[PDB]
């Protein structure tokens, strides 16, 4: 639905330092390694500008939820617990800023969810009616299309479309006329480039409905 | 109240322990529910302590190679001797600290090696003097029944979640920079949340005056705060109601 | 986990394969079922996977008894079983007592049979949800059991895929007094919400309950109704 | 991901169960593909053979079964799950004729096949037939069917039928082909049902390595093509 | 298999192991210094470091079948 | 990674209790609590 | 034959004419994905694609850049591009796409995310998105069990092409390539090899002509007769079948 | 053995020798004549020697709380409370009889 | 009160009346407060196209987004087709003036 | 570990599937039954209360069952239907046997003959199921019984349910009557025990259920009372809490 460009358009138009990091490298091996790398981040953003740290995903470990009485879990559960005390532990007030994008909150620890520490919840549909129109005229402004073969005749399609996969469409028809050598998208293409990506439903074995 | 009598009292006046003719305390333990004022306190003192300070957070801890990330919280306390007068502050111990598991490839050895170092420079053959530490965290079940014991720490102290007389004077310390118009209760706000945490009174602030923010205005209402309820406070919404009425 | 198994308990909570069988349920097709004033609209989303399927082999909508309808949200392979369990037991009702069976009677007695299969564990229990209708003495009923063999009474709700939404959607709709052929119009209604891109008289498949007996439509009316009916 | 029911048949978190989904790709150790067609009056099963050796015979390897005289069906899968599923499907017919007093519809029997096949996935310890099974027959006021059973207790019946190996590829060439309006008048039947199969597989089969069964309105016995005019429609549509 | 480290350690091994790698791609194969090895477990051994024109036939040893054993003994 | 350098010491001694120039006469006395846990190529008599 | 064009202009035609990218106006186009066996595919039509221009080719075993920690990753990203700056767009030849040292299962033991760690980071950053003079890439490996679904989006995968591994008269053609530079006398029925020959796999059919060389140092023949071959399949082929672990499938 | 010769078992007092563990930690504490030392002791039955040390300092502390120097029953009183609530409800309901 | 469908229409009302007197941030205000409330009834089937409406006219009176407004009266447009004739021959004019507006005639 | 069947006993007796089934009972519904002269009741909880449901039946944890006694019920609701169709077929049996109604112990004995031998027998599970007796005899006259998952029973003169509402049963002994147990002083103590375990304030009669059992003529009424009386009883306890406060 638009994550990351958002993230990436904030870093044009800031004077900060951004800071983009997946949540996956400090899941791994090595005992330690990972809550320290976690106090590598912040000690390298406090020494320096008013900066952004933009994790990008949390959907992997985000949740206590138990008591692990097991091994290898509480290494899992204590990279919380060290992001919870270099995010709202002490002062350490001055210009930092966190970021993070997941799927479905509510897997996730309600101790990351006081205000004070994650203040703003933010929810992204996908892609409603207004905003497939939106999205068709910036993405084909940036296009020659150059007929007059109409694309709302796809706005006003029901089967709703992801907002990664209209970049998909266009893009697509762009190959779908250049490999048959042609200077402009006749957009007689762009009906089996639509087809095309639509086709997600797999197999589903005809059986559990 | 409770804090004075453990650290301050015992700084300050040592001689009333040797009248009295008892052992001086040297162990506290805050727990509760997220959001209750466990890190204000250590913030609290160490503005007024008039005395050394060490924060330790309990995760680093552990480095990357046995033996060293031990040996260094052996090293740690007796730098604290240094500074004779010492207090030393626990981060979050629902790590290291946790319970002493079985062998096998399971638990963890280095983690509970780190631990046995701290149930002993507090506890071993040498016993400390004027040197105090504080632990706070959740999870009181879950922590080991050794530290636990009351050799070690000697008051425990809990942080249920503020009553309504509570809520209202969380309320006027945020709201006092805050700049209200007139005709406004925060009585009637306070009793709009039915057992909050006290710590999202804060956020209940901070979005209020931000719908000011939109309007180009510094004129903060009672619809502001009313608005600013709805939004802070939540709730789980568990859906599709076959899991309740499983569980009836 | 503790789970792997039916016949023992987890140390905090409850019984966890019936939780997971009640995944299958949401990931099945989608179905809406409304409560009128003067009777009871089953709606459900029947689309093939190709252009080969012959549309009017399989039926979803599935009358019971000459006054009791019932559809489902799944999986079909265990629908047929229960389907005909509920016929025969229906029959030893009537051989009985020489009476239509209530409404009510079969969800006591359908929702046990749901419950023997939670049992023993060298058996799984279904992965199917029912919707129960019908029209007994004068007030219509809309029920619905689970796999767990619990049951309800509804005024109108939806399960399958994406029933959250219908739900804040019939949250929003439903109100308590409407005709049938009202109640026709918001239970296609709500099917658009969630369906896929075409919708013919072949993609939805719609009984009623009259007080004149079970009927479901056939799609010469199923045309006429979606023919520009919103 | 998997663990958690990879060995017996319970439910996985959230989703579905994999050993019955484990018999979908059980049918394809037959390396082997059918094809049935259902264009108009008339209903036509083609199935290829493969003889890999000059001591095995010719006779006992045709997988075109009779079940009733005006009921015949086609196998696919491995081989000794294939027929005693045919010997339920033998013995059910007759059932029929017995309790009921006439001869039993196409429709009506795959209903007591795959609650057969229905029972072994609900009830466990024992293994579930990994094979697939496809019917024809004509029916009074109704026409002629093609009817697919499976392994997990599905059954739909339909128009242009694929199985076996190469049914994603089969199934493509017969959406783009049945999806003009031309007749089937049992010529246009047969040779989309070769060519089909013929570009699928590519192949374009010498005459003696195939079966064709047939079934039409005018006699509605079931018939298996005598070897001399499966070439007369290979040479019809290769003119 | 190697691997990265910061103290050192087997960051010499890989130099003794590179020599040898360098060393056997540094000589075209003309049969005259054929080179023989032998281990004991194949899966600590880098498979794609060998694979073309480094030690490359396998010749490996079967236990005794039942007329092997009679002859040894 | 792990007990590296133990093992090119283990397995030295392997290549000089075995392997080309026998030794002759010395005898080998070895001794354990838990002989479950050994490496099969001490186990293999000529060397044990 | 149908393979080496097939891959020929979905390159050939991006690189040569970037014009019609503003004739329209996309810069993605990012290469195809070879994969099916080991046989000799990856590496022989490598240099079919060598046949105009290419040569670049340098190398990419899939594991310097795989390092845990990605801020040295992405320097080794721009580390191979400063030979790939000395030129017009340089053809990075990238070998073993997927293969770690062992095998790579799901997501469990050590078979995760260390190669999309890299090389989600790739495709961003290596060319199209982030890119310099429409550098081609080309991806090839025939292992992977764990794949990003957003590597199905033109621009990364644009286009997928499976190898087959028999033809039976492909043989003969790589055959007669392999029954080249050896003495023999024209004495061979080529195809009375590839009727009784059973070897289903093109680098397979490389040993079975070095085989028959050993039977031709057996019993003394500087040129190979025709019994050498019917020789070389009776002892290759049956050591293939000897052999377990037979199950291996590129997604 | 040949190692470790002894082992020794220290187990949770009795009712017996719990006396003399209040006896030496209330030795140096002017204590009031109103408490009985049984009190504490016979009506609970679990809890170690170092509990003992925090009820003497308890208590002790409780008599600067409401500005005292004698130590009275009131205090162990609420002592005995605040040093014990650390250890959780209970095991099982009552099956056995 | 508890009936809802009446205030849509007289937070929507004042929005017209407060942009009619020239007080924009006050309109925008009682615009958004009819935004959450139109998002609680059965049906809006001509009253969304009335909202969508003065959701461009507000959103044109910034002078700075030009291209979102003009998806607010197409949407007018949308809902006013051939069920509320009056209202719809006046969007063509506002649509029609952003895309002016917009330096692409 | 021992978390296996539950025909296997821990290495000392701590049976522990069955102590599984006991603590679950605590996250389900909230039953009571309290004290009454001449008469007995019990007290219930409306749980997901939701806008889109029917109550066709208006009767959902009470369950009538001989012709003088009733019963709750709190636990898993698959197990529920099958004891209380086991249990009303127990009542007829003995009726078509002595033909007298079944004196109200020996009812309770056979169902938890049957609880408790799921225990003992194979791998399954015991019921999940606590319920509480009320019921009039010609020996003892009004009763009350409270069951345990483990077969276990026990006789009462209040009680209530666990975890939920464990603490109803401190204000049950503080607030406690004997011999002034009329049945409007006790409808009026069931309202203000409700009060307080129910979370939510001001107690909305949708929320709750009062069912009634008194004797009438030699015929046991049992009176399951409508949703109008109860509005004008929580109303006059509304009306006690303004008049409390006159102390302050
Ligand atoms: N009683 C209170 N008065 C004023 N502010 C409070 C109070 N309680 C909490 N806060 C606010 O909560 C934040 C501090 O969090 P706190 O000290 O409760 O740590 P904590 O939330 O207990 O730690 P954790 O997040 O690990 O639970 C500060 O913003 C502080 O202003
Ligand atoms: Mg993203
Ligand atoms: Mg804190």
């Amino acid at each position: 639905c638009g994550k990351t460009m958002l993230a990436k358009a904030v870093a044009h138009h800031t004077t900060a330092a951004f800071i983009r990091v997946v949540g996956s490298e400090f899941v791994q091996k090595y005992l330690g390694e990972g809550p320290r790398m976690v106090r590598d981040v912040f000690r390298l953003a406090k020494e320096n500008a008013p900066a952004i740290i933009f994790i990008d995903e949390i959907d992997a470990i985000a949740t206590k939820r138990f008591d692990a009485q097991t091994g290898a879990d509480r290494e899992v559960q204590r990279i919380l617990l060290e992001l919870l005390n270099q995010m709202d532990g002490f002062d350490q007030n001055v210009n930092v800023k966190v970021i993070m994008a997941t799927n479905r909150a509510d897997t996730l620890d309600p101790a990351l969810l006081r205000p004070g520490r994650l203040d703003r919840k933010i929810e992204f549909p996908l892609p409603d009616r207004r905003q497939k129109r939106l999205i068709f005229s910036t993405i084909t402004s940036k296009m020659n299309l150059s007929e007059e073969v109409d694309l709302e005749d796809y706005v006003a399609r029901p089967d709703k479309i992801s907002g990664a996969d209209i970049n998909s469409i266009c893009q697509e028809s762009g190959m779908l006329a250049v490999r048959e050598n042609r200077y402009i998208v006749l957009a007689k293409d762009f009906e089996k480039a639509y087809k095309t990506v639509i086709k997600k439903d797999e197999q589903e074995h005809e059986f559990y409905k | 109240k409770e804090i004075k009598e453990v650290i301050e009292l015992p700084v300050k006046h040592p001689e009333l322990f040797e009248a009295l003719g008892i052992a001086q305390p040297k162990g506290v333990l805050l727990y509760g529910p997220p959001g209750t004022g466990k890190t204000l306190l250590a913030r609290a003192v160490a503005h007024h302590t008039d005395c050394t300070f060490i924060r330790v957070s309990g995760s680093e801890l552990v480095q990357k190679f046995i033996g060293e990330g031990a040996r260094m919280v052996r090293e740690l306390f007796v730098m604290a001797r240094e500074h004779a007068p010492s207090i030393i502050f626990m981060d979050e111990i629902d790590s290291i600290g946790s319970s002493r598991l079985e062998g096998g490839s399971g638990g963890d050895s280095e983690v509970q090696r780190t631990m046995l170092e701290l149930l002993n420079q507090l506890d071993g053959f040498e016993a400390t003097k004027n040197i105090k530490v504080i632990m706070a965290t959740n999870r009181i079940d879950i922590l080991d029944s050794a530290l636990l014991r009351p050799g070690r720490i000697d008051r425990k102290i809990e942080f249920p979640p503020p009553n309504e007389e509570a809520r209202l004077d969380i309320l006027k310390i945020h709201s006092r920079k805050m700049n209200l118009t007139r005709g406004i209760n925060l009585r009637k706000i306070a009793e709009l949340m039915p057992g909050a945490s006290g710590a999202e009174v804060k956020g209940v602030c901070t979005e209020a005056g931000m719908y000011a923010l939109r309007e180009r205005r510094v004129h903060v209402t009672q619809e502001d705060f009313e608005m600013a309820v709805a939004k802070v406070m939540q709730k789980d919404s568990e859906k599709n109601m076959s899991i309740k009425k499983l569980w009836k | 986990g503790y789970s792997f198994s039916l016949t023992t308990f987890s140390p905090s909570g409850k019984l966890v394969q019936i939780e997971y069988a009640l995944a299958a349920v949401a990931g099945g097709a989608p179905s809406v079922g409304i409560k009128a004033a003067n009777g009871v609209v089953l709606a459900t989303e029947k689309k093939q996977k190709s252009i080969l399927y012959d549309e009017r082999s399989v039926h979803k909508v599935e009358p019971i008894t000459k006054h009791i309808g019932l559809v489902y949200s799944g999986m079909g392979p265990d629908y047929r079983v229960l389907v005909h369990r509920a016929r025969k037991l229906a029959q030893q009702y009537y051989l009985v007592y020489q009476e239509p069976i209530p409404t009510a009677q079969l969800v006591q007695r359908v929702a046990s049979v749901m419950q023997e299969y939670t049992q023993s564990g060298g058996v799984r229990p279904f992965g199917v949800s029912l919707l129960i209708c019908g029209w007994n003495e004068g007030r219509p009923y809309l029920f619905q059991s689970d796999p767990s063999g619990a049951y309800f009474a509804w005024k109108a709700t939806a399960m399958g895929k994406n029933y959250v939404n219908g739900k804040t959607f019939l949250e929003k709709r439903y109100n308590e007094d409407l005709e049938l052929e009202d109640a026709i119009h918001t239970a296609i209604l709500t099917l658009k919400e969630s369906f896929e891109g075409q919708m013919t008289e072949d993609n939805i498949e719609v009984g009623i309950c009259n007080e004149a007996g079970f009927r479901r439509l056939t799609p010469t009316e199923v045309k006429d109704y979606l023919a520009a009916i919103a | 991901s998997a663990g958690f029911d990879r060995h017996i048949t319970i439910f996985s978190p959230e989703g579905r169960l994999y050993q019955v989904e484990y018999a979908f790709k059980a049918i394809n150790q037959g390396g082997l593909t059918s094809v049935a067609v259902r264009g108009k009056d008339c209903a036509v099963i083609v199935t290829q053979k493969k003889v890999p050796d000059k001591l095995l015979d010719s006779s006992t390897v045709t997988h075109l079964f009779k079940i009733t005289e005006n009921i015949g069906c086609v196998m696919t899968g491995m081989t000794a799950d294939s027929r005693s599923q045919v010997q339920r499907a033998r013995y059910e017919a007759a059932n029929w004729k017995y309790k009921y007093g006439y001869e039993i519809p196409v429709d009506m029997l795959c209903k007591r096949i795959a609650d057969i096949s229905q029972v072994y996935t609900q009830n466990a310890e024992m293994r579930p037939l990994g094979c697939c099974m496809i019917l024809i027959g004509i029916d009074e006021e109704q026409g002629p069917q093609v009817y697919k059973c499976d392994p997990a207790g599905y059954y739909c019946g339909f128009k242009a039928t694929a199985a076996g190996v190469k049914q994603t590829e089969s199934t493509s060439f017969l959406e783009k082909k049945v999806k003009k309006k031309f007749d089937w008048t049992f010529e246009q039947t047969v040779e989309t049902a070769i060519t089909c199969l013929s570009t699928v597989l590519s192949i374009d089969f010498k005459p003696s390595e195939i079966e064709v069964g047939v079934v039409t309105v005018e006699n509605p016995k079931f018939r298996i093509l005598t070897e001399a005019e499966i070439d007369a429609h290979l040479v019809a549509l290769a003119e | 298999k190697r691997f990265d480290s910061e103290k050192a350690g087997d960051r010499e091994v890989q130099r003794t192991m590179l020599e040898l790698l360098n060393q056997l791609d540094g000589f075209q194969p003309n049969t005259q210094v054929k080179v023989i090895a032998a281990t004991n477990r194949v899966d600590i051994l880098d498979p794609a470091l060998l694979r073309s024109g480094r030690l490359d036939r396998k010749i490996e040893f079967p236990m005794p079948n039942e007329e092997a054993r009679a002859r040894i003994m | 990674g792990g007990d590296n350098e133990v093992q090119r010491t283990m397995l030295e001694l392997i290549n000089q209790l075995d392997g080309f120039d026998p030794r002759g006469n010395i005898k080998v006395l070895m001794a354990t609590n838990r002989p479950d846990t050994l490496d099969p190529a001490l186990m293999r008599p000529g060397r044990l | 034959s149908e393979q080496i064009r097939e891959l020929r202009e979905v390159i050939e035609l991006p690189l040569t004419n970037p014009e019609l990218f503003q004739r329209v106006g996309i810069i993605p186009p990012k290469g195809c994905l070879l994969y099916g066996p080991p046989g000799t595919g990856k590496t022989l039509l490598a240099r079919a694609v060598a046949s105009q221009l290419d040569c670049n080719f340098l190398k990419v075993v899939s594991s310097s850049i795989v390092d845990k920690y990605i801020g040295e990753s992405a320097r080794l990203i721009r580390e191979m591009f400063n030979y790939a700056r000395d030129h017009q767009p340089c053809i990075i030849f990238m070998d073993e796409i997927d293969a770690i040292g062992g095998r790579r299962f799901s997501e469990g033991t050590s078979a995760d995310r260390e190669i999309q760690r890299t090389l989600m980071e790739l495709l961003n950053q290596m060319d199209g998105f982030d890119t310099l003079h429409r550098v081609k890439m080309i991806m090839a490996t025939n292992r992977p069990d764990t794949l990003d679904p957003a590597l199905l989006r033109p621009g990364r995968l644009d286009r997928k092409i499976h190898i087959d591994l028999p033809n039976e008269q492909a043989r003969l053609d790589i055959l007669k390539i392999h029954a080249g530079p050896i003495t023999k006398h024209g004495e061979i029925d080529y195809e009375a090899i590839v009727k009784l020959s059973d070897g289903f796999n093109g680098a397979d059919l490389r040993n079975v002509c070095t085989e028959a060389g050993m039977f031709a140092i057996r019993a003394d023949h500087d040129f190979v007769v025709q019994e050498d071959f019917m020789k070389a399949v009776r002892k290759v082929a049956d050591s293939k079948k000897l052999e377990s672990k037979l199950d291996y499938k590129p997604v | 053995p040949g190692r470790i010769d002894r082992k020794i078992e220290f187990p949770l007092p009795d009712e017996k020798t719990k006396k003399r563990i209040f006896q030496i930690h209330t030795s140096r504490m002017t204590l009031a004549d109103d408490v009985t030392l049984d009190d504490l002791i016979m009506a609970k039955d679990d809890l170690s020697g170092a509990d003992i040390k925090a009820i003497c300092t308890e208590a002790g502390l409780m008599a600067l709380r409401e500005r005292r120097m004698k130590v009275t029953n009131e205090d162990f009183k609420k002592s005995k409370e605040n040093v014990l609530y650390k250890k959780q409800e209970g095991t099982p309901e009552g099956l056995y009889l | 009160m508890d009936d809802k469908a009446l205030l849509v229409e007289v937070q929507l009302l004042e929005s017209k009346t407060y942009h009619a007197l020239s007080n924009l941030p006050k309109a925008r205000a009682a615009l958004t407060s009819a935004r959450t409330t139109a998002n609680a009834i059965y049906c809006p089937p001509k009253l969304q196209a009335t909202l969508d409406m003065q959701s461009g006219i507000i959103h044109a009176a910034e002078e700075k987004d030009w291209k979102t407004a003009y998806s607010y009266f197409y949407e007018a447009f949308e809902g006013y087709d051939s069920i509320d004739s009056p209202k719809a021959i006046t969007s063509l004019k506002y649509m029609l003036l952003c895309k002016i507006m917009l330096n692409t005639p | 570990r021992y978390d296996s069947r539950t025909t296997i006993f821990s290495p000392e007796g701590r049976l522990y599937q069955v102590e599984y089934a006991m603590e679950a009972i605590g996250h389900a519904g909230t039953c009571l039954g309290i004290l009454a002269n001449d008469g007995v009741l019990l007290a219930a909880e409306r749980r997901n209360i939701h806008k889109l449901l029917d109550e066709v039946f208006f009767s959902e944890k009470i369950y009538k069952l001989n012709e003088d006694m009733a019963c709750s019920v709190a636990g898993i609701t698959s197990d529920a239907n099958v004891l209380t169709n086991e249990l009303r077929l127990i009542a007829q049996r003995y009726l078509l046997q002595y033909q007298e109604p079944i004196p109200c112990e020996q009812l309770v004995t056979a169902l938890c003959d049957i609880k408790q031998a799921y225990t003992q027998f194979g791998g399954k599970r015991p019921f999940g199921v606590s319920l509480l007796y009320i019921g009039w005899d010609k020996h003892y006259g009004f009763q009350l019984y409270q069951s345990d998952p483990s077969g276990n029973y026990g006789g009462w003169k209040a009680t209530c349910i666990g975890n939920n509402s464990a603490a109803a049963v401190s204000m049950l002994k503080q607030d406690y009557k004997e011999g002034e147990m009329t049945l409007k002083s006790a409808l009026a103590l069931a309202i203000k025990v409700l009060n307080k375990t129910m979370d939510v304030s001001k107690l909305s009669a949708e929320k709750v259920e009062i069912a009634t059992l008194t004797r009438e003529n030699g015929k046991t009424v049992i009176r399951v009372l409508k949703q109008k009386e109860v509005e004008q009883l929580i109303k006059k306890h509304e009306e006690e809490e303004a008049k409390a406060e006159r102390e302050k």
